[PDB]
């Protein structure tokens, strides 16, 4: 899976940079993911694996990868044709459990993304709400 | 410029 090998390289190249990650790098990763759309399942697994394994400082970068991929795919293939949001939604509870192990000052950045996802209907509201509830429950 | 989740695709 050459296209996946190229995606894996871009995603892991996040390790070669101190956050915040540039738009230029996020674009590169996103472009690689889209070119690898035949193996969208392996792309999703690689992103989820990255989020499970990375240092606290790369949690929000990991979430930005999901955001950037999903929005680019919706734009490029059509909102109802996008394969990425539905696939990312399968393990999304586990993904956010992992994301919420970010530094304290990064929690608001996760909520910001969740609110935008709701506002712009990137994910179904039924999916997003428990993710928000988890954020608030952590603050108590 | 750093990535913003508000920025267009
Ligand atoms: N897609």
């Amino acid at each position: 899976m050459e296209a996946v090998k190229t995606f894996n390289s871009e995603l892991y190249s996040l390790m070669d940079m101190k956050p915040p990650i540039s738009k230029a790098k996020m674009t590169q990763i996103t472009k690689a993911a889209i070119k690898a759309i035949k193996f969208y399942k392996h792309v999703v697994q690689s992103v989820e694996k990255f989020i499970q394994k990375c240092k606290p400082e790369y949690k929000v970068p990991g979430l930005y990868v999901i955001d950037s991929i999903v929005r680019q795919s919706r734009h490029q293939f059509g909102q109802e044709k996008d394969v990425f949001a539905p696939r990312f939604s399968n393990n999304i509870i586990s993904t956010f459990q992992n994301l919420y192990r970010c530094p304290g000052d990064d929690k608001s950045k996760i909520v910001r993304v969740l609110n935008l996802w709701q506002k712009n209907n990137v994910f179904k509201s039924e999916i997003i709400q428990p993710l928000l509830d988890m954020a608030a429950a952590l603050e108590h | 410029p750093s990535y913003s989740p508000t920025s267009p695709s």
